């Protein structure tokens, strides 16, 4: 069995989001499911367990007044509402299962975990990138693929067919709350005056896709 | 709340190394704990729990020991597969807390950085603002300092930094700096400097511009 989760989510701060676990009849009849979140680079944060049987929950202390975890066995499906959203509750939120074993305690050992659910939460509107080149016996080029919102935006180059060399870097997240990445490439310095190269930008949030042509 | 301290945060180690990491509650937890592994973009999953115990599926090489406040992971020799992060979790009371990570990532041969330097492109200046962008390419270890200087004016504060994966065919990083300044400071200034420091360097690299050039 499988634990499928929704897809991304970008919020507003103060507004609440609603993330969706998708188990099975037996599943949810048979374990305790949990949620942990896991903000970008950091490690792990419980916020809470919920038997599906019934409904009853236990939340960590930090999101008690904001979670409600709820659960409809009609669909084998498991929820977890968080409300009065901030910029510091973005993170990868799991459903994971939870198989019984620590009697004396009573904790959890989790087992099976869903594939994550993103969740961005700031005060930011969509915004499609701009893109500039990084102009150039090894030469380097690139595309700064500038001021963009929500996450994520992919580089190609010539269109796949240049796949050795580059290096495309996470983004960085700038005080404006706007987005910015560098996608670069190491080639042949003779190869600048006869090869073209151009660098593909996708970002799907806005439906911008641009190509930019990066020349000495 | 219990806090879970897990050593070293970081080991560079070669396949076939036997390696042992560590976890220290900040109070007894019987053998209550469990240890997950996690790679870059996915869920994690179940090692060991109860301190001891494999959990079906994986691999013998993994063992785990400890009661109290000591607890160890031991891998009995690496595999390419196992180079990741590795997190320890206690189940002994709530709120149910985890260690930070311990990541483990492949040793190779020191190798330096090549530095390269790009301007602020027309088309970026005409809309108002200028990203002066660093490059280091292909180095290892993943320790380098970036530092940015404007007419020999050392800065902090105005850039930031990112680093890719260990590349998964020479095991090397790469490094982008960009140094954020508005348009009428970068007009106002000549010389952009990008200074590099690490250990594959016998002294700091420099790659530099004169502003319209």
């Amino acid at each position: 069995v499988q634990l499928v989760q929704s897809g991304a989510e970008v919020k507003k701060p103060g507004a609440s989001v609603k993330v969706s676990c998708k188990a099975s009849g037996y599943t949810l009849t048979r374990y305790y499911f949990h949620w942990v979140r896991q903000a970008p680079g950091q490690g792990f944060e419980w916020m809470g367990i919920i038997n599906p049987n019934g409904g009853g929950t236990s939340y960590a202390q930090k999101f008690g007044d904001r979670v409600i975890m709820t659960s409809d066995m009609s669909t084998s499906t498991i929820y977890m509402e968080l409300s009065s959203l901030r910029s510091e509750d973005t993170a990868v939120y799991y459903c994971a299962r939870d198989m019984p074993y620590y009697h004396d305690s009573g904790g959890p050992l989790f087992d099976l975990w869903g594939q994550g659910t993103l969740v961005t939460v700031s005060s930011a509107s969509t915004k499609g990138p701009s893109v500039f080149p990084l102009a150039p016996g090894t030469a380097a080029l690139g595309c700064l693929v500038k001021d963009y919102f929500p996450e994520p935006v992919t580089v190609s180059w010539n269109s796949g067919a240049l796949t050795s060399g580059v290096h495309t870097f996470p983004a960085v997240l700038q005080s404006s709350g706007l987005y910015s990445l560098s996608s670069v490439v190491t080639v042949p310095s003779s190869s600048l005056g006869t090869q073209t190269y151009i660098c593909n930008v996708n970002h799907k949030p806005s439906n911008t896709k641009v190509d930019k042509r990066v020349e000495p | 709340e219990i806090v879970m301290t897990q050593s070293p945060s970081s080991l560079s180690a070669s396949v076939g190394d036997r390696v042992t990491i560590t976890c220290r509650p900040s109070q007894s937890i019987s053998t209550f704990l469990n240890w997950y592994e996690q790679k870059p973009g996915k869920a994690p999953k179940l090692l060991i729990y109860d301190a001891s115990s494999l959990q079906s599926g994986v691999p013998s090489r993994f063992s785990g020991s400890g009661s109290g406040t000591e607890f160890t992971l031991t891998i009995s020799s690496l595999q390419p597969e196992d180079f990741a992060t590795y997190y320890c979790q206690q189940s002994f009371s709530t709120p149910y807390t985890f260690g930070q990570g311990t990541r483990l990532e492949i040793k190779r041969t020191v190798a330096a950085p090549s530095v390269f330097i790009f301007p602020p492109s027309d088309e970026q200046l005409k809309s108002g603002t200028a990203s002066v962008v660093c490059l280091l390419n292909n180095f290892y270890p993943r320790e380098a300092k970036v530092q940015w200087k404007v007419d020999n004016a050392l800065q902090s504060g105005n850039s930031q930094e990112s680093v890719t994966e260990q590349d998964s065919k020479d095991s090397t990083y790469s490094l982008s700096s960009t140094l954020t300044l508005s348009k009428a400071d970068y007009e106002k200034h000549k010389v952009y400097a990008c200074e590099v420091t690490h250990q594959g360097l016998s002294s700091p690299v420099t790659k530099s511009f004169n502003r319209g050039e």
